[PDB]
């Protein structure tokens, strides 16, 4: 899935 | 200067609610803790502001700031309460995300994975969202102890539990995301995702996903999923019944037309595992049309989809029924 910042 | 006045404030409410935790109630809206933390969630996006944080330890007071008001309230339907355990995750996040030493001190951290764990059952899932991001960061490119760790406190479980009863779109799609970064870390995680009562049949499900908007989000993550598993499926007749009767194999040859890689290569790599000793899956395929669509896919540009597509037919050709000629 990966890494992300938040979903805003 | 100015993020250090409001890491202060933090720190000085996360004393104020220690010195009363070793007595016995302190509460938030008093000390003006929620518009500080808020200021902090918004600042948490810039990378020289991160940069600023890190330096002055302000994953540990935001962390310590989410671990002592779960532990205070509970699992409260209080706004207030709710809304500061929103704005606190939500930096938590964004300090995580590239960031080897911050994944490891939050982990390293077990009074408050274990106060993040909790909040998954709560009611609000916009709440649900912001956990579940949280752990999507931790459990990408975990160290040995990260790995180790969020087992220990039981992520898997109650990542997957919660998934069941998620209703908007956006909170699936992270508690989706981290149960497939948490997936691919060994093989007692996967363990853990198919332990789960119905949740194969969740898993089936999100193959055919009505999305709200245009994107193939929840189809690559909840497949994504289903793949890393799939080799202990392979080696369990009772999981197979499970895909058979909500069709797993006939929905995932579909999958092989999409022009989304993600799903196409997810597709392969579930095939492969599910070709592999098992006549009655065997003959199922042959009969659907595995032959001809993988046959389609052995030529492909990429590695896994030209790997996993040739692999599946090795499997299926290797094992002849006896209808066939
Ligand atoms: C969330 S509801 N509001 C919010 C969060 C973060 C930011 C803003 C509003 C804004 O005006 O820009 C920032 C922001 C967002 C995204 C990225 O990549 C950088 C960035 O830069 C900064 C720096 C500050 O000192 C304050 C706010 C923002």
């Amino acid at each position: 899935a990966g890494e992300s910042l938040y979903e805003k | 200067h100015h993020m250090l006045h409001l890491l202060e404030q933090i720190r000085a409410y996360c004393e104020t609610c220690w010195e009363w935790q070793e007595a016995h109630m302190p509460a938030p809206v008093e000390h003006q803790i929620c518009p500080a933390v808020c200021v902090l969630m918004k600042l948490s996006f810039d990378e020289e502001h991160r940069h600023a944080m890190n330096e002055l330890g302000g994953l540990q007071a935001i962390a310590e700031l989410l671990q002592v008001d779960c532990e205070m309230y509970g699992l409260t339907n209080d706004h207030y309460s709710i809304t500061l355990r929103r704005y606190a995750g939500m930096a938590l996040t964004n300090l995580t995300f590239g960031d080897v030493a911050n994944k490891a001190t939050l982990c390293s951290m077990k009074g408050c994975m274990r106060a993040l764990v909790a909040q998954l059952k709560s009611e609000s899932e916009d709440l649900q969202q912001v956990i579940a991001s949280v752990l999507r960061n931790l459990s990408w490119r975990a160290d040995v102890n990260s790995k180790k760790t969020l087992r220990e406190v039981g992520s898997v479980k109650a990542l997957m539990e919660c998934a069941l009863e998620v209703k908007k779109e956006s909170t699936l799609k992270s508690v989706l995301s981290a149960l497939w970064n948490l997936s691919a870390h060994c093989t007692e995680n996967k363990a853990d995702i198919c332990a789960v009562d119905g949740a194969l049949a969740f898993l089936v499900g999100t193959l055919t996903y009505r999305s709200q908007t245009n994107t193939l989000a929840i189809i690559e993550s909840g497949g994504g999923i289903l793949r890393n598993v799939s080799s202990l499926i392979a080696t369990n007749e009772d999981h197979r019944q499970i895909l058979r009767e909500n069709n797993c194999l006939q929905t995932l040859l579909q999958h092989l037309k999409s022009h989304s890689l993600t799903i196409v290569s997810n597709a392969c790599g579930t095939l492969w595992n599910l070709s592999a000793r098992n006549p009655k899956d065997q003959e199922a395929l042959w009969d659907m049309g595995a032959v001809s669509m993988l046959k389609n896919l052995i030529h492909s540009k990429h590695k896994m989809i030209a790997m996993g597509s040739a692999a599946a037919l090795r499997n299926l050709m290797a094992n002849r029924p006896a209808k066939y000629k």
